[PDB]
RNA sequence: AUUCAUAAUAACUUUUCGAAUCGCAUGGCCUUGUGCUGGCGAUGGUUCAUUCAAAUUUCUGCCCUAUCAACUUUCGAUGGUAGGAUAGUGGCCUACCAUGGUUUCAACGGGUAACGGGGAAUAAGGGUUCGAUUCCGGAGAGGGAGCCUGAGAAACGGCUACC
RNA sequence: GAAACUGCGAAUGGCUCAUUAAAUCAGUUAUCGUUUAUUUGAUAGUUCCUUUACUACAUGGUAUAACUGUGGUAAUUCUAGA
């Protein structure tokens, strides 16, 4: 179509944004950035539809351009800057910190965090290569390039980024028996532990994951993110701790709150 | 015939109407950049060295 | 007799815009409705504001009358409310006056005539003057 | 899974890049200079990676028609070698060579009051009909062709020519 | 703060369904077969007109808009000369 598209029509935006049908014709199109647009949440959608701090786009823009909001320690005055999975956004006024993670229903939940853990983030190792002058580097899922990685770090490993100076702190190996998190497909938002990984040469390694309540599923290697060990994560989890309660199970509890 | 003439060491310019086409032929069959002689151009143009610089036709 | 009895619901303090935002529910039995100016002066004494930092809009009356639900904003100061309020709401409250402007079609036609001129136009003004003079 | 990433040697090159750019606040020091050293931006820039993409691409799946049975191939049809061109693979094109390739499991031709799909109507089940049209993909900007600029266009609220 | 240079955008959007029957398209693959402004993260101490030019880096020069003025054409977002 003669060049790249710049508009995102409503009903063609990712469903986890939960934009209402009738408010207009267009959705905020994420700009190019650290995360793929299908897997990103525009700052305007987060600040208006999630937090209700803004009432419309002009007030979103007025918030962003006065540098009250910063993502990964940088201001990002762009309305549709592509914030994405696990990114930590700091709103210094009101002294609030958020981690952008999906809830168990496949949509980004508002996840309140403290400053000490707002200071860091985790990156999934997407590539390991030798750069220029024969210098190895790793590439994370958010497009970060970290030179001089630990030689034990391999593909689909996890690293912890200091997020103030983008330097490696420690890594986690992809191995059996370790808590993982599915980041795509219909298992998006689930948290579990690796049971075993099946090879399937020629494409799409699969991994078997067991939930806390002993619910087992299998998923593609591309959509599996390591967050820590069993019962001890490196990220605070939102309400529900990734369990996927069944329909009648959610029914009786929701009546327990409201309908008694 | 109109003549838009400029003297550029002092930045002056003026228009003339030099009729009697039987003597305008010093400009005829001469291109831009070629030198004409002002002696036949007029009586007041004694010793001037006019270089052709441009012009506009009818239309 | 009147019993306006304003109630204020869903109040969040938003120092990002340096305001407070809320839904406002008015019970006005035996009355058509309450004016937005009256809402502003009521919330002025509710939040000890200056009555120009208070802005209200929305205000749909329910079927059958007696109750209306709308939106309210109480800013921290007058100038700070001026910086974030829309021009139409400020004109609605009188804090600002609508500017003098021709219609949108008039502006567009003027801009299209501006496109057809290169430069200031004083050169061509005098040239066409000396031409149409004869 | 690479003649991969890298790295080395020998040279080559209308020698690419390697900051003559801008705002704000302007501190600290010794050497009595208007000396030294100073922040935070901003713009720019070579490769790599990422992202938004694009291009090509594997397999399988389209309505009616035989009163369409053979089609393609001298004028590229099918394949090989080499070269040229391209961002790149490739008959994409060129030279030479071979005679191949499709087809009653319907090729090729003809028709469509055919853009395709998500879908719509009706429907016990199985089905039938519709889908120009709110989303996705494609194509076009009176009809053709050509091209500049640009990362990206064979663009038309760009240009050039013909009708 | 008009005008103008520079930069960026104008290839998005919107409209339509004429063409088009393995074509488009759909699901599913591939690039170990390529281009990719932009964003983001990294990344450049190596440069004696590209060597008798060690004849400025406390920082090279040239050439033009707008503008001033003289003009053409009935007419175009035409433009000539200085």
């Amino acid at each position: 179509a003669r060049g790249p598209k710049k508009h995102l029509k409503r009903l063609a935006a990712p469903h986890h944004w939960l934009l209402d049908k009738l408010s207009g014709c267009y959705a905020p199109r994420p700009s190019a950035g650290p995360h793929k647009l299908r897997e990103s949440l525009p700052l305007i959608v987060f600040l208006r539809n999630r937090l209700k701090y803004a009432l419309n786009g002009r007030e979103v823009k007025a918030i962003l351009m006065q540098r009250h909001v910063k993502v990964d320690g940088k201001v990002r005055t762009d309305t549709t800057y592509p914030a994405g999975f696990m990114d930590v956004i700091t709103l210094d006024a009101t002294n609030e910190n958020f981690r952008l993670v999906y809830d168990v229903k496949g949509r980004f939940a508002v996840h309140r965090i403290t400053d000490e853990e707002a200071s860091y983030k985790l990156g999934k190792v997407k590539k390991v290569q030798l750069g220029k002058k024969g210098v190895p580097y790793v590439v994370t899922h958010d497009g970060r390039t970290i030179r001089y990685p630990d030689p034990n770090i391999k593909v689909n490993d996890t690293v912890k980024i200091d997020l103030a100076s983008g330097k490696i702190t420690d890594f986690i190996k992809f191995d059996a028996g370790k808590l993982v998190y599915v980041t795509g497909g219909r298992n998006l938002g689930r948290i579990g532990t690796i049971v075993h990984k099946e090879r399937h040469d020629g494409g799409f390694d699969l991994v078997h994951i067991k939930d806390s309540l002993d619910n087992t599923f299998v998923t593609r290697l591309n959509n599996v993110f390591v967050i820590g060990e069993q019962g001890k994560p490196y990220i605070s989890l939102p309400k529900g701790k990734g369990i996927k309660l069944s329909i009648a199970e959610e029914r009786d509890r929701r009546r327990a709150q409201q309908g008694l | 015939m109109k003549l838009n003439i400029s003297y550029p060491v002092n930045g002056s310019q003026k228009t003339f109407e030099i009729d009697d086409e039987h003597r305008i032929r010093v400009f005829f069959d001469k291109r831009i950049g070629q030198e004409v002689d002002g002696e036949a151009v007029g009586d007041e143009f004694k010793g001037y060295v006019f270089k052709i610089s441009g012009g506009n036709d009818k239309q | 007799s009147d019993a306006v009895t304003i109630r204020t619901r869903k109040v969040i303090s938003n120092p990002l815009l340096a305001r407070k935002q809320f839904v406002v529910d008015v019970l006005h039995p035996n009355r058509a409705n309450v004016s937005k100016d009256e809402l502003r002066e009521k919330l002025a004494e509710v939040y000890k504001a200056e009555k120009d930092a208070v802005s209200v809009f929305g205000f749909r009356t329910q079927f059958g009358g007696g109750k209306s639900v709308g939106f309210g904003l109480v800013y921290n100061s007058v100038a700070e409310a001026k910086k974030f309020e829309p021009t139409y709401r400020l004109v609605r409250y009188g804090l600002a006056e609508k500017v003098e402007k021709a219609s949108r079609q008039q502006r567009k036609q003027k801009k299209n005539r501006d496109k057809k001129i290169f430069g200031t136009g004083k050169r061509l003004a005098k040239k066409v003057a000396r031409r149409n003079a004869d």
